[PDB]
RNA sequence: CCUGCUUCCAGGAAAAGCCUCUAAGCAUCAGGUAACAUCAAAUCGUACCCCAAACCGACACAGGUGGUCAGGUAGAGAAUA
RNA sequence: UGCUGGAGGUAUCAGAAGUGCGAAUGCUGACAUAAGUAACGAUAAAGCGGGUGAAAAGCCCGCUCGCCGGAAGACCAAGGGUUCCUGUCCAACGUUAAUCGGGGCAGGGUGAGUCGACCCCUAAGGCGAGGCCGAAAGGCGUAGUCGAUGGGAAACAGGUUAA
RNA sequence: AAGGUGAUAUGAACCGUUAUAACCGGCGAUUUCCGAAUGGGGAAACCCAGUGUGUUUCGACACACUAUCAUUAACUGAAUCCAUAGGUUAAUGAGGCGAACCGGGGGAACUGAAACAUCUAAGUACCCCGAGGAAAAGAAAUCAACCGAGAUUCCCCCAGUAGCGGCGAGCGAACGGGGAGCAGCCCAGAGCCUGAAUCAGUGUGUGUGUUAGUGGAAGCGUCUGGAAAGGCGCGCGAUACAGGGUGACAGCCCCGUACACAAAAAUGCACAUGCUGUGAGCUCGAUGAGUAGGGCGGGACACGUGGUAUCCUGUCUGAAUAUGGGGGGACCAUCCUCCAAGGCUAAAUACUCCUGACUGACCGAUAGUGAACCAGUACCGUGAGGGAAAGGCGAAAAGAACCCCGGC
C-alpha cells in the first residue's frame, strides 16, 4: 500500500529513577 | 603568494620535533622581502618579491639576466 | 510588413468549446488556441491577413495543463493560450 | 507550535538553487556527485 | 519527390515552400481540428514536404 | 532474403494441422504467419454499445510459426526448404532436390 | 486634514523618478514649451483555500500562521452579554 | 509408490563448497494475540415534512430550533498548485451510511496601457574586471553590478459568467 | 528489401511489392531554451540590451555579433617630453565534463604497542593541481672489488637474510644471479656547405583492419500426445554436432555455425610521396657556480643521529675546473671507478567510463547490481544526503459471445 512509515520514538518516556 | 620571484622558493612542510622528539607539523617559509631594484638598462626601478639569495643571484648574474628569466617564464614583474 | 507571412502560423486552433466561446460569440469576438510564444498584435495580424477579418483589440491568457493519472509517478499536459480576439463589426467568422 | 519548516521559495532557490549550488567548487561538487548518481532532481528548482 | 526539384531554382522553391504553408499546411491545421479533415495522413507529409523543401535550398545556396 | 513471402503456397509441418496447405493470407512482423482457412480460433468478440454493436463467436484464423510451415513444391507435392541466389540481377528462390527456382 | 501642530532626547534610511542649473556640444537645424489630432503601452500573474479540511503540524489533527474591513442595544471599551 | 504437479532429473566413482538453524531484544515478509475490547478528534443541538434513490439521522428543498458575529463574517499576502465550476461514478480515500465530498473519470474555467510582477531606484547584504593576499583550493576588496521588507505615471460607479 | 508508419497500444488515415516503402551502414543537413554559458543580469530552462543588418504594408519585433584571461600585432597613449603604465581593435589558444591507471602540492585519526608520548597505522584515507594513452623513470659524477659489469622499467630470486628498532610493537635492503624488453640522441656554437638526415602538422596514394552486408550442406516413416524435436525404423550432410528458436529433448523446420566472399563512402594503422614548419653535413671549438661542499633546522634513503656514509633543501655560507672533480657507508692513505650542477627519448609496466567477440565446478528474484519491473524511481530530509518494495495465465488470447441473481 503506500502504507509504510514508522518513526518510533524513543522509549516513551515519563518517569522512573528507581531508589539509588 | 609567498614565491620568491628569482628562485622559485616556496613554503615547505617538514616537523618540529620536541626533546621527545613529539612530531608537530610545521612550515619553513622563505625569508621574503620585495625590492626596488635600479635597472638602468631600462631607467626604471622594479619591485620583485625577491628572497634573500634571490638578491645574492642577482647580485651574481646580474639583474638583467635575471629578468630574461621571468620574461621567458612569463613572470607578470 | 512587420511580421513575416512564414511565422503566421501562430494561429493554432478554433476553441470552440463552451457557452463561453459561443455565448461570448454572441457578443462580438471569437476566441482560439493560438501558438505560446503569440504576441497580441502577432495574433492580429495572422487574423486580418488569413480569416480576412477586421480585429478591434485582442487580449491573451495562458491556461496551464492539468497533471493527473498515474499510480507512483505521474503525468502532465501541456500549457497553452487563448485568444478572446474581438472583431469590429462587419462580423461574419 | 511553530514547527521548523516555514517554507519560502525566495529563501529556498537561494540557499539550495541551481545557481547558488553553482556558486562554489564544492557547490559545483554537489551536482557532479547528484549526476553520476543519475539523479531525476538536480537541485529542486522551478 | 527528391531530386525532383534537385534543379527547382532557389527563388522558385521559396513558392512552393510558401505553398506548403500558406495553403496545405494552415488549410489542414485548422480544417483538421475543426473536425474536418479526414485523411489525417495529409499532415504527416507536407510537414515532410517543407522538410525536403528546406533541405534543398539550403544545400542549394551557401552550403 | 525471407525463405516465405505474402502470397505464397504453403504446408503446415507441425501441430493440429500437420497435413493441411494453404496459402499465406499475410506475414507478421513477428516472424509467425496467417495461412488462410488454416489454424482457426473461436473469438467471442464482445458487443460495442456505439455502432458494431452485436458481438457474437466467430471462427478466425490465429498466427502461427514460419518454422512450422514449408513451401509446397507442387512439382512433387512435397514441403522442399528454400535455396537462394542466380547470379542472373536478382536473387530468387529455388527448391531444394532440384535447382527449380521461383 | 496631519510627512501638520506642540513638546522631548535616545536626535530619527538610501537612490532614482520629478524641478532647476549649466559643460563639452548644437545654433536656419536639432531640440524645448503649448493646443488639437492621432498612434503605442509588450511580456508574465490573475481559478480556488488563505486563523484553514486546500499553508507548517505524518491525519479532513482542540496547535501555530502577517496584513485588511468592523453594523445595532446596553457599555469606558476592538471588554462583555 | 498413490494423489498433486506439468519439465526437467541425473546413478556410480571421483572432485569442489555461499553444505545443514530454534534461540543472537538476529534480518525480510506473512499471520496471530489482547477483541469485535478502546476509540470515531472539542458538551454550538437538534425536530419534522417533501424530494431523489437499491438504501436517507448525515445529500437536496422547506418550516422550526440552536451556535459565532473584532468571527466561527469578508478581502488578500506567504504557502499550496486545479483543491475552482459542471456533468458523471461510490470500489479505494471519508474514523459510520453516503444518493454527498477538498475522493475517481471527463469536460470547462484565470481576458488588464491603469492591480501586480517584469521595469527605473536603491538598504542590509551578495557578487566583483583589474587589484592586494594566500602551499593548491581560495580570501578580501576598488570601478561596478546585483539585491525590497522601502521610493517611482495612470480607472472609477454599475452590469454580466455555472465558474 | 516484401512488406512497412518506435514501445505501452489497439484503432484511424496511409505507404510499398523490382526498386526514392521500411530497415541497416558511411557522409551530410537541421539542431528551440538552460547549462563552461561567453552581450549585461538572474531565484538554471528566464528579464533586459549596444551595434549591425531585414521589409513593392521599409514603424516595432526577428536574426548576427559584443565575457574573461593569455600570446602576438596594429593603432592609441598619463603623472613626465622622451619612455613606460593605461586604453580600443584584431588574429590565435585557453575555460567545462569525464570510470580507473599516472606524476605532483598538502596530509589525518581510529588502531597496534595488550596503557601511553617515541614508534605504528602511513605518506594510507582524504583535499588539491596536472597530464597522457599510457604516466613516470632513463643513456652512470652507477655498481663492483683489483676479476669485472655497463641507461630506464617490470618479473623471479637473493631473504624475512644484513640491518633498523621505547633493539618493544614492528620496519626491512643491497651485492650478486635467472628472466621480460632492449636504443640511443640533442643544447650549452661559429665557419663552410645549406636546406641534405629527422620529427610533428598535414594533402594524396596504397595496402591493411574498421563502420552495412552475401552465399552457406543434408529427414522421412510411424508410436504416445493438446502439440514431437521424444521412442522405434531406415536414410542423408559434416572443414558445418558453436548456439538460439520452434506446441516436449531437432546436425537435416527456422536463425546460424564451418567455409568462401563483399565497401559507394568515412575512418584506425602502416608504409610511399606532395605542401608547411623543422634542421642534416664536414672543420675547428665548447663541456652546465650562488652550484659542489660546509653551519643551523627538517625531510628522504629498510636505516628512529646513531660511529652514519648517501640524497633533498627552509636558513646563513661557498669552491676546484682535467695537473681538475664525484663515489667506493664515520674518517685517512693507496688503489679502483665514474664525470654532477641543461634536456629529449620507444619497448617490457599500469588502468577500463566505453566498443566487439568469447568463457565460467559464479548468482537465479530475501540470491545476483540498490535496480531482471519506466530505480536512483516512489518515499524521507531545509539540505548535503538516504533510499525501497515489485518477475512467471497459455503452446496460442483462443483474455470468457450469450443467459440468470444483483443497485444498467
Ligand atoms: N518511562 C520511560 C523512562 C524514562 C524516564 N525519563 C525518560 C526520558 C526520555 C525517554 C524515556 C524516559 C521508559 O519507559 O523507558
Ligand atoms: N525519579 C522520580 C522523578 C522522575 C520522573 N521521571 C524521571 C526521569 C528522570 C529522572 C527523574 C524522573 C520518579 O520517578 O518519581
Ligand atoms: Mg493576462
Ligand atoms: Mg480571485
Ligand atoms: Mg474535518
Ligand atoms: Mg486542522
Ligand atoms: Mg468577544
Ligand atoms: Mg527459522
Ligand atoms: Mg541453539
Ligand atoms: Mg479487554
Ligand atoms: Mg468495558
Ligand atoms: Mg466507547
Ligand atoms: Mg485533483
Ligand atoms: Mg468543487
Ligand atoms: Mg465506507
Ligand atoms: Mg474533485
Ligand atoms: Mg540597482
Ligand atoms: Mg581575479
Ligand atoms: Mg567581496
Ligand atoms: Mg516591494
Ligand atoms: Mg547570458
Ligand atoms: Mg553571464
Ligand atoms: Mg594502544
Ligand atoms: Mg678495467
Ligand atoms: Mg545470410
Ligand atoms: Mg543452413
Ligand atoms: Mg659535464
Ligand atoms: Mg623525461
Ligand atoms: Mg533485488
Ligand atoms: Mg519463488
Amino acid at each position: 500500500h503506500i502504507c509504510v512509515t514508522s518513526k518510533w520514538f524513543n522509549i516513551d518516556n515519563k518517569i522512573v529513577d528507581h531508589r539509588p | 603568494s609567498r614565491v620568491c620571484q628569482v628562485t622559485g622558493k616556496r613554503p615547505v612542510t617538514g616537523n618540529n620535533r620536541s626533546h621527545a622528539l613529539n612530531a608537530t607539523k610545521r612550515r619553513f617559509l622563505p625569508n621574503l622581502h620585495s625590492h626596488r631594484f635600479w635597472v638602468e638598462s631600462e631607467k626604471r626601478f622594479v619591485t620583485l618579491r625577491v628572497s634573500a639569495k634571490g638578491m645574492r643571484v642577482i647580485d651574481k648574474k646580474g639583474i638583467d639576466t635575471v629578468l630574461a628569466e621571468l620574461r621567458a617564464r612569463g613572470e607578470k614583474y | 510588413m512587420i511580421r513575416e507571412e512564414r511565422l503566421l502560423k501562430v494561429l493554432r486552433a478554433p476553441h470552440v468549446s463552451e457557452k463561453a466561446s459561443t455565448a461570448m460569440e454572441k457578443s462580438n469576438t471569437i476566441v482560439l488556441k493560438v501558438a505560446k510564444d503569440a504576441t497580441k498584435a502577432e495574433i492580429k495580424a495572422a487574423v486580418q491577413k488569413l480569416f480576412e477579418v477586421e480585429v478591434e483589440v485582442v487580449n491573451t491568457l495562458v491556461v496551464k495543463g492539468k497533471v493527473k493519472r498515474h499510480g507512483q509517478r505521474i503525468g502532465r499536459r501541456s500549457d497553452w493560450k487563448k485568444a478572446y480576439v474581438t472583431l469590429k463589426e462587419g462580423q461574419n467568422l | 507550535m511553530k514547527r521548523t519548516f516555514q517554507p519560502s521559495v525566495l529563501k529556498r532557490n537561494r540557499s539550495h538553487g541551481f545557481r547558488a549550488r553553482m556558486a562554489t567548487k564544492n557547490g559545483r561538487q554537489v551536482l557532479a556527485r547528484r549526476r553520476a548518481k543519475g539523479r531525476a532532481r538536480l537541485t529542486v528548482s522551478k | 519527390m527528391k531530386a525532383k526539384e534537385l534543379r527547382e531554382k532557389s527563388v522558385e522553391e521559396l513558392n512552393t515552400e510558401l505553398l506548403n504553408l500558406l495553403r496545405e499546411q494552415f488549410n489542414l491545421r485548422m480544417q483538421a481540428a475543426s473536425g474536418q479533415l479526414q485523411q489525417s495522413h495529409l499532415l504527416k507529409q507536407v510537414r515532410r514536404d517543407v522538410a525536403r523543401v528546406k533541405t534543398l535550398l539550403n544545400e542549394k545556396a551557401g552550403a | 532474403a525471407a525463405k516465405i513471402r505474402r502470397d505464397d503456397e504453403v504446408i503446415v509441418l507441425t501441430g493440429k494441422d500437420k497435413g493441411k496447405r494453404g496459402k499465406v493470407k499475410n506475414v507478421l512482423s513477428s516472424g509467425k504467419v496467417i495461412v488462410e482457412g488454416i489454424n482457426l480460433v473461436k473469438k467471442h468478440q464482445k458487443p460495442v454499445p456505439a455502432l458494431n454493436q452485436p458481438g457474437g463467436i466467430v471462427e478466425k484464423e490465429a498466427a502461427i510459426q514460419v518454422s512450422n510451415v514449408a513451401i509446397f513444391n507442387a512439382a512433387t507435392g512435397k514441403a522442399d526448404r528454400v535455396g537462394f541466389r542466380f547470379e542472373d540481377g536478382k536473387k530468387v528462390r529455388f527448391f531444394k532436390s532440384n535447382s527449380e527456382t521461383i
